């Protein structure tokens, strides 16, 4: 058993220039056709990671990949499994119960369409024409496929990749020392 | 309501066993020798697929001898009074009748067998009513793939799941 | 009214099975509650398999062949003919005149009384079975771990949660019981991993698929290792206590890696990582396979990488894993224990070497010959080349099953003398000379040998149509027509009792009384008190060589158009 | 396209007063000859949305109107349709086929017999008496009429009308504003 790594931003140096969702999109959907350039993206844009802008500045959330996580275990046909270190939603069983937005408070779980092979997923029986397929998209700290395309897109740098031991400890070593060095 | 037969397909390995036994049974009670219980194959797994039985029938509706008629708690077909008016066939949503003929037996280890051993009417499965065991399917398959549901297993069922949703939705977040 | 027990005889599972009798004719099968196989469930041969018994063309009495047509005739002249014609054709041109074709889907007493009466009568090596077509499988297991059979035991499979690798599956439909227990499985944790370029039932219920054309599956294996390799999931205990070497093995398998195998097969690479982490970081597997592996050309090295897998590995020897040979019939592990092979005794021993020869004079009868035998894919070309004069077909049809049917179909117009001790529907009886009636499994009193090494004893139901007997008695009478020393087969206590005595160190406790009281016994067992070896099979160590030490092969990718572009393949 | 709403219930203020399925069944049976007084009512009671309780409270549930909904892909009749915003079943081809009960997981589909113009249909031929006609019943959102009528006959407000779309977006405001606070 091992705490989850999550990725953070930081709302003090991020600018919102919406470079990290594109790469996110570009990264998830290799398998659909992308050449890393523009004009062979046939399909529309979905990203994991969300951007908010309120009056204090604007940062991206995203999933915190909660320890005790309310959203496996609100949804009943177990699309949503933890199969590694972080929190991963499964395509093949998911039917769009929206329990799941009922569940995360932080909101990173969104519904839309899914898109296989460039072109969008048909069902057999619905409506006279037939209704496109909705899945949930989270983020799923990229575990799958390399290092996670969100890192190093950001022109500063803001979005860091942390696991609450170091961070922890670091913060403890620092308390620690300055109370020694006034005693 | 109706009680009827359903085969997940997860632990069906296409033995062909069950669709034997229907068969046999039928055949040595003295009714049509043909299996009422069709094997298919798909892209994404192998399921068979029998006479669900439907509570308006779309059946008895477009039989002109009135042939076919709700006893005990299914559908039963009354060979005797059928004539072979091929009208049944283009009702059943899921193909469930077929034609007492022998070029409707798929190539297989059944047609084998039953070369190796030795009228054309609509076959349906009866349930096995007539027996005082259970369904001969339920009961030969090698891995029980096939159950029987009743009137009170679907309320059970449905019940459970309903718990279930419920305590999980106290227990997590309300 | 009256139920007997029976192992099932229609594939190499074995299952028990109550042959419900009624006025004297089978009227039903049921199942055995308390069998430690089937669990009290059969497929469709087990459930529909007795109406094949008293069929109104079933073969009631002995029949020859005078002018080109066949003639009622009683037994005693009958075997006056095939003495007499045994007698000739010995004196003219020697023992060499006949090839001995015993069944595969007959009691282990059939194959040693044919062994016997074809070798302390007359004196030949000339003994096969149609059940060669997984005979590079006992070489290469042989010659890597000297083990000749299954290594593990089937119920162990389910007993808990393992991961189970198939090669070639056509489990699920070969032994429908088999499967049956994967299936059964998974207990929510047992975890599958499939390689066949087919489509099959097993495959649509699997995880993972690893779908690979045919032939490329040494490569998948090999790549398999690379993966599990470069990883560091091997256990180093093991190939450092019991291995002789690791650094031969990393000289052959580091040429193969997974962009190697995916640009040469056609198969996802994420797909090859996932069931190498599956295959390594769990303590079970169990690899079976079923006849699409062993029907080809290359299976030696193809074998051998299978069982080296294993054995770098170290699922091997442990109670719910081990590799698993399947076999196609019901007594083919009954053709190895005896010898029914031109280079093999009973007792796995090799008549090539002369220790094997000269533990047996008296005890056996006449002295043997000391020579290899002629091997069931040359006896055609003895056959064209007139250099043999009779063939025994024995309760079997190899015009149909066997590959090339129209060679031997042209090869049987060589009618000398032919004896077919066979039951009805058979077209080479037809095509023979002499007609002798037999008796099916439900008509003897024998022991099947199953593909998990068990033994099981048949137990007769129902008496035997008209004047068909067992071929033990006919043997018998042949024996005694030219003169044999003593008389053999008082009845098969007497035989199965030799047996135990020929080879103890095998097995000698098997006796009637034990699988009378245990459901059925597995050799090695070299006394009576034993309770038999298994899931270990003689492992615990990889030491089943003579050196006591297993060793390594380096493997390589073979060889095989335009005209043809489709490959054909069958099951 | 929109995200279809779905009506849930809230359990820390309902009390089970089960004056929720009675509303509903009054207002979807006018063609029964209901004049909102008992009394009128010579059908017997069917409601859409089904109450239960468990050691740890009381709730009705409903159904949840899935867009990839497993009750339209099982169905081969094609009776069950997205007719508007929400998931409708049909009561015109529905032949009786109770696989859809083997589909929806919350169980919101009951099989029920149909009642038309103050009294009990009958099938045409069957078995010597007629036997009734069966239908599916569920939770249709009340598109043909007004606002939904579960809600506005709850004492205690528990029953809520969501958006799963702006509540995400106030999840995710709410989210931002703590999270800005403390840094
Ligand atoms: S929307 Fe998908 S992931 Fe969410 S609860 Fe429903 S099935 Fe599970
Ligand atoms: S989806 Fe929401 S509730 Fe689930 S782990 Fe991610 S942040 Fe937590
Ligand atoms: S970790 Fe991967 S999936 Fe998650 S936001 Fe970053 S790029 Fe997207
Ligand atoms: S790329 Fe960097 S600056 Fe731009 S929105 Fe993302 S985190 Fe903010
Ligand atoms: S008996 Fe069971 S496993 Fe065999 S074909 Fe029928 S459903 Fe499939
Ligand atoms: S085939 Fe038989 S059951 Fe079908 S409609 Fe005609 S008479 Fe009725
Ligand atoms: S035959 Fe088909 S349509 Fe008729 S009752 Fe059976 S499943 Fe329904
Ligand atoms: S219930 Fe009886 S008639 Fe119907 S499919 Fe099963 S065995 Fe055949
Ligand atoms: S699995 Fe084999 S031995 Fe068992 S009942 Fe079937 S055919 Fe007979
Ligand atoms: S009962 Fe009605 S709604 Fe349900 S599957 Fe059958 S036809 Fe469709
Ligand atoms: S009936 Fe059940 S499965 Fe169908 S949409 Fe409603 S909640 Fe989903
Ligand atoms: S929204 Fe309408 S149909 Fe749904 S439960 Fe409320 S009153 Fe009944
Ligand atoms: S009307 Fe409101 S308080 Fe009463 S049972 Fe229904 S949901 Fe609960």
């Amino acid at each position: 058993t091992q705490l989850n790594p999550f990725v953070v931003a930081n709302p003090a140096k991020c600018i919102g220039c919406k470079a990290c969702e594109v790469a996110c999109f570009a990264v998830h959907n290799r398998n659909n056709h992308v050449g890393a350039t523009v004009g062979t993206v046939s399909i529309p844009v979905i990203p994991r990671l969300h951007l908010i802008k309120t009056e204090h500045g604007t940062m991206p959330i995203q999933c915190r990949h909660c320890e005790d996580a309310p959203c496996a275990n609100v949804c009943t046909v177990g699309a949503i499994k933890r199969e590694g270190n972080a929190i991963v939603v499964d395509e093949k069983l998911c039917i769009g119960c929206k329990s799941c937005l009922l569940a995360c408070p932080f909101g990173a779980i969104e519904l839309l369409p899914q898109y296989e092979d460039g072109r969008e997923v048909f069902q057999i029986n619905l409506k006279l024409v037939q209704e496109p397929r909705i899945i949930a998209y989270k983020c799923d700290l990229c575990n799958d496929l390399g290092e996670p395309a969100c890192v190093k897109a950001c022109p500063e740098n803001a979005l860091t990749l942390v696991m609450p031991t170091e961070m922890k400890k670091a913060r403890n070593k620092e308390a620690a020392l300055s109370f020694l060095r006034v005693v | 309501p109706n009680r009827f037969v359903i085969a997940d397909p997860k632990r069906c390995l296409g033995c062909y066993t069950c669709i034997a036994a229907c068969a046999f049974v039928h055949e040595e009670q003295g009714l049509q020798p043909f299996p009422r219980l069709y094997l298919t194959y798909t892209s994404e797994g192998i399921m068979p697929i029998q006479c669900r039985h439907c509570e308006d029938a779309p059946c008895a509706e477009v039989c002109p001898v009135e042939a076919i008629k709700k006893e005990g708690n299914a559908i039963i077909i009354d060979e005797k009074a059928c004539i072979g008016c091929k009208t049944c066939l283009l009702a059943c949503s899921f193909g469930a009748i077929d034609f007492s003929v022998q070029d409707s037996l798929e190539q297989s280890i059944f047609k084998d067998i039953k070369e190796n051993l030795m009228r054309i009417v609509a076959v349906k499965c009866d349930l096995c009513n007539f027996r005082e065991e259970g369904p001969a399917c339920v009961q030969f398959c090698p891995t029980k793939a096939l159950k029987l549901v009743d009137g009170d297993e679907i309320n059970k069922m449905v019940k459970n799941k309903r718990t279930v949703n419920v305590e999980s939705l106290l227990s997590v977040y309300g | 009214q009256e139920k007997v027990l029976t192992t099932c005889p229609y594939c190499g599972t074995g299952c028990g099975l109550y042959l419900k009798v009624e006025n004297e004719k089978i009227v039903g099968v049921e199942p055995d509650k308390l069998h430690p196989v089937n669990q009290g469930e059969l497929c469709i041969k087990g459930y529909y398999g007795y109406k094949y018994v008293h069929d109104p063309r079933r073969l009631t009495s002995p029949l020859i062949k005078k002018n080109g047509k066949f003639v009622p005739v009683s037994w005693d002249e009958a075997l006056n003919f095939i003495a007499n014609g045994l007698k000739k054709i010995k004196s003219e041109y020697g023992s060499d005149a006949f090839a001995m074709f015993c069944s595969a889907r007959a009691t282990n007493e059939d194959n040693y009384a044919a062994q016997k009466f074809a070798r302390a009568v007359i004196g030949i090596n000339n003994v096969d079975h149609c059940a060669r077509l997984h005979a590079p499988t006992v070489a290469g297991l042989a010659m890597t771990l000297g083990s000749g059979a299954m290594t593990n035991s089937i119920p162990e499979i389910s007993t808990y949660s393992d991961v189970i690798f198939i090669i070639g599956s056509n489990t699920a439909e070969c032994h429908p019981l088999i499967a049956a227990h994967v299936i059964k499985a998974k207990e929510r944790g047992a975890k599958l991993i499939v390689a066949d370029p087919r489509m099959n039932a097993m495959v649509h219920k699997a995880d993972i698929w690893l779908r690979v054309p045919s032939g490329y599956n040494i490569p998948l294996i090999n790549g398999m290792i690379h993966i599990i390799i470069k990883e560091g999931l091997v256990k180093t205990d093991f190939v450092k206590n019991h291995a002789v070497g690791f650094e031969e093995m990393a000289k052959a398998v580091e040429k193969y890696t997974p962009e190697y195998v995916e640009e040469l097969t056609g198969i996802p690479k994420k797909d090859l990582i996932k069931a190498a982490r599956f295959y390594g970081q769990a303590q079970a597997a169990a690899i079976l396979y079923s006849m699409g592996v062993t029907q080809f050309s290359h299976g030696t090295g193809n074998v051998v990488s299978l069982a080296n897998l294993a054995v770098i590995t170290g699922n091997l020897g442990r109670p719910g894993a081990g590799i698993c040979p399947l076999r196609g019939q019901n007594n083919v592990q009954g053709a190895c224990d005896v010898g029914a092979l031109p280079n093999v005794l009973p007792g796995y021993l090799d008549v090539t070497k002369e220790q094997n020869r000269e533990r047996f004079e008296k005890v056996w009868g006449v002295k043997l010959p000391s020579n290899i035998g002629l091997r069931v894919t040359e006896v055609p070309d003895a056959i064209l080349n007139k250099r043999v004069r009779a063939l025994y077909i024995f309760g079997e049809n190899p015009i149909m099953s066997d590959p090339d049917s129209d060679h031997l179909r042209h090869a049987l117009e060589h009618l000398d003398l032919l004896i077919v001790q066979d039951i009805f529907l058979t077209e080479t009886a037809r095509l023979a000379h002499v007609v002798l009636p037999a008796a099916c499994w439900a008509e003897k009193d024998g022991t099947f040998t199953n593909t998990e090494r068990r033994v099981q004893r048949v137990r007769k139901a129902v008496e035997a149509p008209g004047e068909a007997k067992p071929d033990w008695w006919i043997f018998s009478q042949i024996a005694e027509r030219m003169g044999y020393t003593g008389m053999q087969y008082n009845n098969v206590q007497e035989i199965w009792d030799e047996v135990r005595k020929i080879v103890p160190e095998k097995f000698g406790g098997i006796s009637y009384a034990r699988l009378e009281k245990e459901k059925g016994l597995a050799w090695p067992c070299p006394t009576e008190d034993h309770t038999g070896t298994p899931g270990k099979f003689a492992t615990p160590c990889i030491c089943d060589e003579g050196a006591e030490k297993q060793d390594f092969n380096h493997v390589i990718v073979g060889s095989i158009d335009e005209e043809y572009p489709f490959t054909l393949t069958t099951g």
